[PDB]
């Protein structure tokens, strides 16, 4: 199975975003989970509203 | 911030374009420009009236 | 990794690499490390022709 | 823009003082070099701070491009060329057949046309 897990882990590692709000990137643009989380925590820590995004595969 | 039509026209030769404008110096005599506009329109009106009166009399 | 490096650089493209390795083998000296393949240098000298200044940033 | 040349001719003959207008590439170079990036970036950021999604998306895209320009540390003037280069000869090989006719990639013909 792990030979398949190593693939499906890469396949579903994108977070589509519906609104940018206090973020520069265009709404509806794929962003990996790590960078999206980093920018979200950065903007929230400074008081900026968070960006609403959800995970999605392709 | 120029549409592809305008940009390709400016590059492919079909219509002129005003690059820069020193709007202030025209504003500083916008009223004087209006006055000379009015008096030159008055001159063309005067020649028009002369022609009309002459032809109506004829 | 090193085997792939040899197969891609020292036995196919690099001219000075080929000459130096042949001389070293003829003598008892160790094989010197490969150099820059001709393919990459050609790619540079071709991409620099499209006004795309392709730097190296050795730093 | 001024579509008809007669109107432009009349303007330049009558009022040819304040506005300078030419059709062709140098115009763009002068406009961009005279243009500034930071002020437009600030204006677009202020617009983004507001709503109105319709124009807000265009503002976002334009701000993205302008911020890329600003961060690059370069200038837009690289989009108007004045000296095109030519690749080395072997990369455009000259083949001499039995009759000597050139048959490889026409890069040579394109350079001939340009020169």
């Amino acid at each position: 199975d792990k030979h398949i897990e190593v693939i499906v882990r890469q396949m579903l590692r994108r977070v589509t975003i519906i609104d940018s709000g206090s973020t520069e990137f265009l709404p509806g643009s794929l962003i990996d989970r790590a960078e999206f989380e980093a920018e979200n925590r950065r903007v929230v820590a400074e008081g900026g509203e968070p960006a609403a995004g959800r995970p999605v595969l392709m | 911030d120029l549409a592809p039509k305008d940009l390709e026209k400016i590059i492919y030769f079909a219509a002129y374009v005003i690059t820069s404008v020193d709007e202030e110096m025209r504003h500083n005599e916008l009223s004087t420009l209006e006055a000379e506009m009015a008096v030159e329109r008055k001159a063309v009106e005067d020649q028009r009236d002369g022609e009309l009166e002459a032809r109506a009399q004829k | 990794a090193y085997t792939l490096q040899e197969l891609l650089t020292i036995k196919s493209d690099d001219t000075v690499g080929r000459v130096k390795v042949y001389e070293a083998i003829v003598k008892g000296e160790n094989i010197p490390e490969p150099g820059i393949p001709e393919s990459f240098k050609v790619l540079l000298k071709e991409l620099q022709s499209l006004c795309l200044n392709v730097e190296v940033l050795s730093s | 823009l001024i579509v008809d040349e007669n109107l432009y001719r009349e303007l330049v003959d009558r009022y040819g003082e304040y506005f300078t207008g030419a059709m062709g590439a140098e115009s763009i170079q002068k406009l961009i070099e005279n243009f500034d990036i930071d002020a437009e970036a600030e204006s677009l950021r202020d617009v983004i701070r507001n709503g109105k999604g319709q124009k807000k998306l265009r503002a976002l895209k334009r701000l993205k491009v302008v911020a890329a320009f600003q961060q690059s540390g370069n200038s837009p003037m690289g989009m108007v060329l004045d000296a095109v280069p030519v690749i080395p000869p072997e990369l455009r090989p000259m083949v001499q057949l039995d009759g000597g006719r050139f048959a490889t990639s026409d890069l040579n013909d394109l350079y001939r046309r340009v020169i």
